[PDB]
């Protein structure tokens, strides 16, 4: 139902700024403008991509009720989305009224709106911002009114959501589950953590739930997978299916959708690419790789686990388990990434994605590290950190901590340690990320795999 | 040849064809080979042109190219072996030679186009 | 999971394992005097251990040993009132015979004495030095059937199979080894609640054998958000949580190892059910639950693992109420150690005003004693989560060491979700109160409540 709403998604850094401009502290309204991309998926989803402020000296009228601006800056926007032809959306302070004066004529909001979209033949919009963040937009098709956005979104060390028909709902009550029910989870990997993951997020009212997973249940894993049973294991059932169908039982609500897949396909991407939230409980680099980079492509916010039961042999008493772990990861669009913070790197994918004889031989070149010896997965181990993992999401939505969520970017327990430590996200060095809300621009993701034609 | 199984990034067609080169891209199994032909080397090595080929791994170019091949095998022209040269590797029934060459991948800056310029100054080297 | 139990407090194993290497490489003997569970299976109680002096035993050596029968027979006097049972103890040979002023006996001998004077049943075991025990016992003083497992719930639990082997090597944990264990134990899930569902759920999954369900309350939609395996047809269905629980076991495994029961855990019913488990999981957010629990746990000498979790809320003069913290609990008592009681856990007034009449309840709102509001948050699936895996993760830590310090600084854990941090209590930092129902099983009134007696 509340599954197909349109979105408009900003990251932290540039409402930050776009904030700054529209409030400098005269009181006086101003203007600026954003260039967004799309992804047409189930939803409309703008990513907010470039940022033009306009000059408060430019300005031939400024006042707390009203602003004039020039439309050489609606000419600059134009040319920016010309070539790709991006949405373009006009931001103003929270009373919002304004025209925009060529040196020939003036244009009304509903003028200006006209001339965007005959500039660039795409969807625009026309934004307002009060003073504390929140935004409200409306869609303008072809010129002309037509809808007005669902959901405005930073996903930032807090997330925030600006509904249309809207204190603040505290953490687990009513208005939190109401919040849920309009977002999508996307859930990588139905295994030990995501099984539990996807339980979760279902029982605590999520409206839609992709289920990303190629496996199958087994007798092996009927110790960890819930919801798996003896008859699913005996008759190899895809994880996905299984799962979808305890959430429609549970639910009693068709809201799964299962995506027998590897999320390093274009089905997956394209699909998770809709959710509001990704969690990626995959044990591999390549698919951690694959799911951060749909975050920052389609400004997701996503949260990462893992864990790991390292053991070592000794001589005297033998096998020992070495350390009992668990690592969450949050990582907002714009802010640090998994492969800033090397969950993941070019050379241990390479090492993985090695053939078996192909690893062997590397192995005895030296070029190449051995891996770590693991013990069997534990569904309390896994239970300890899908919890931690879910629970980091309802305190980015709904803060209930006693320290800035800022504190707790990367999380990292230790069951035999007795150990918990947290990171800072400013503390985590950030590289150049380019491919931020570009969306679904062909290569997808950037992998020449996963292009098109 | 202008077979094209798969494609690469835009960059990397980009520069293959201004370089001139005739390149094809041949799936092998689930091996993505990218394969030069006619690779002009310098002087020095028992032959005087080759097939350069890189196998294009999974998840490139977050996942790195880890060196280079070349057919048919070659040797410096006064015979002595080049170190790091021995394996040998199935290309379409053909076997080439694996030059065992390994450097630092920086999915940011690194390419087809990168790898392509570790391998000629790879046989540069063993030449001079 | 069967078999005859022989079950030991650390306080009396370590004091008699003390005696029987006192460090000379010598026999030692000592009785011990057992109370009896007869349910599904037999339990052996262990209530009094009598010492044998060195100087009293006419002659010591290092495979046998002789002592005076004159504490046989004192043991016998103090089995008379119950009919209790009476375990001879010795060292790794076993060999030991029973003299008197005018004559001797042997080993049978004085295993057929033993019944002569108290009827019911008596044994002999033999312990080695690492303090693994084997044990036999005898029923009308003559050779009957061997005790499958003689165990230990300590800082560390001990679990001594009568089908151990040398090769056979004590295992890791979250490895093939622990499952095998498990699989000889029943665990006993007290509450199908947000976290005990969790707790259940993992325990069927990790292997356990037989699982023991006690819940009187129903599947409903208010609680679809918490209880695993739970679905909508049950909520329709209001179906006892118990049997909906016990279904679902059924599948996972493809095999009928639960025990529903459908009741509170203050009936005859479902504490003489629990008597029977290894392990306790108390999961029921009520004082008179837990204290129930507790007073199994120390009467049935079975380890107690009691989790709780609270989302309190606090009223800001100008903000409204907020949530003060998010916080869970973790108290493992061992039998013979700190009680739920001695921690505070709950207390005679706590569960004095909680389970108050409704015209108690109506009068004290009346009379402004109490303003019957609810200073918590709903409970949610993640906290529940968050704590159950805690609970029975101390279980496979008890069971299978793997933690860098010891086991006993953990015997209490907190941890809150709001403040980012988590505590630990020593079970030496906590005060024992004197346990007179320690290793007294079923004796009427069950657990020392009337109510819970046969009238
Ligand atoms: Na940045
Ligand atoms: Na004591």
């Amino acid at each position: 139902n509340a599954s197909s709403g349109n979105r408009l998604i900003l990251t932290q850094e540039l409402h930050t700024m776009l904030q700054k401009h529209l409030f400098p502290g005269d009181g006086k309204e101003a203007a600026a403008i954003l260039i967004c991309n799309r992804y047409e998926g189930g939803r409309l989803k703008l990513l907010a991509k470039e940022l033009i402020l306009v000059p408060y000296e430019e300005c031939k009228s400024r006042t707390s009720d009203f602003i004039a601006w020039p439309g050489n800056y609606l000419e600059k926007a134009i040319d920016v989305a010309e070539e790709k032809s991006m949405s373009i959306i006009l931001i103003h302070s929270h009373p919002g009224g304004f025209l925009v004066f060529s040196d020939t004529a003036d244009s009304s909001d509903m003028q200006t709106m006209q001339s965007l979209f005959q500039g660039v033949d795409a969807i625009h919009g026309s934004a307002i911002m009060i003073h504390s963040g929140e935004m409200r937009a409306r869609l303008y098709r072809e010129g002309k009114f037509a809808e007005n956005v669902e959901l405005v979104t930073v996903a930032g060390d807090d997330i925030h959501y600006w509904w249309d028909d809207k204190l603040k709902p505290i953490a687990f009550t009513s208005g939190m589950t109401d919040t849920f029910q309009k977002l999508t989870a996307a859930i990588i990997g139905v295994s030990g953590t995501g099984s539990i993951v996807a339980e979760q997020v279902a029982r605590l009212g999520f409206g839609e739930i992709l289920l990303i997973d190629h496996d199958h249940i087994e007798k092996k894993n009927l110790n960890r997978i819930l919801n798996s049973t003896l008859k699913d294991a005996l008759s190899h059932r895809p994880k996905v299916d299984m799962f979808a169908e305890a959430i429609r039982c549970i639910r009693g609500e068709d809201i799964s959708r299962p995506i027998n897949n590897t999320i390093f396909s274009r089905e997956a991407v394209l699909a998770a690419a809709n959710a509001d939230v990704l969690f990626c409980c995959v044990d591999t680099y390549l698919a951690r790789m694959i799911a951060d980079r749909i975050a920052s492509s389609f400004l997701i916010p996503l949260l990462d686990v893992g864990v790991k039961i390292p053991t070592h042999v000794d001589p005297d008493d033998g096998r020992k388990i070495t350390d009992v772990t668990g690592r969450i990861d949050y990582v907002k669009p714009g802010g640090s990434t998994l492969s800033d913070r090397l969950v993941y790197t070019p050379e241990l994918i390479y090492r993985e994605n090695l053939n078996a004889e192909e690893y062997e031989e590397q192995l005895e070149r030296g070029y190449i590290t051995g891996v770590e010896e693991e013990a069997p997965s534990v569904i309390t181990l896994n239970m300890r950190a899908a919890s931690a993992c879910v629970s980091e999401f309802i305190a980015r939505c709904f803060p209930f901590r006693e320290y800035p969520n800022k504190r707790f970017t990367r999380t990292f327990f230790s069951l035999a340690g007795v150990e918990e430590d947290y990171i800072d996200e400013s503390s985590i060095t950030q590289a150049l990320n380019t491919r931020l809300a570009v969306g679904g621009e062909e290569p997808l993701l950037g992998l020449p795999e996963l292009g098109d034609k | 040849a202008t077979r094209r199984d798969f494609s690469l990034r835009p960059e990397d067609e980009h520069y293959l064809d201004e370089m001139g080169y005739c390149w094809e891209t041949r799936l092998v199994g689930n091996a993505r080979w990218l394969i030069i032909h006619d690779y002009e080397l310098p002087d020095g090595y028992n032959h005087h042109q080759v097939n350069l080929a890189l196998l294009i791994t999974s998840g490139y170019p977050v996942n790195m190219l880890d060196m280079f091949y070349v057919y048919p095998p070659l040797v410096r022209v006064n015979g002595v072996n080049i170190p790091a040269t021995e394996a040998t590797v199935a290309i379409d029934s053909v076997a080439y030679q694996r030059w065992s060459r390994h450097r630092s991948w920086n999915p940011e800056i690194d390419s087809v186009i990168s790898q392509l310029a570790m391998a000629d100054g790879c046989l540069q080297k063993e030449v001079g």
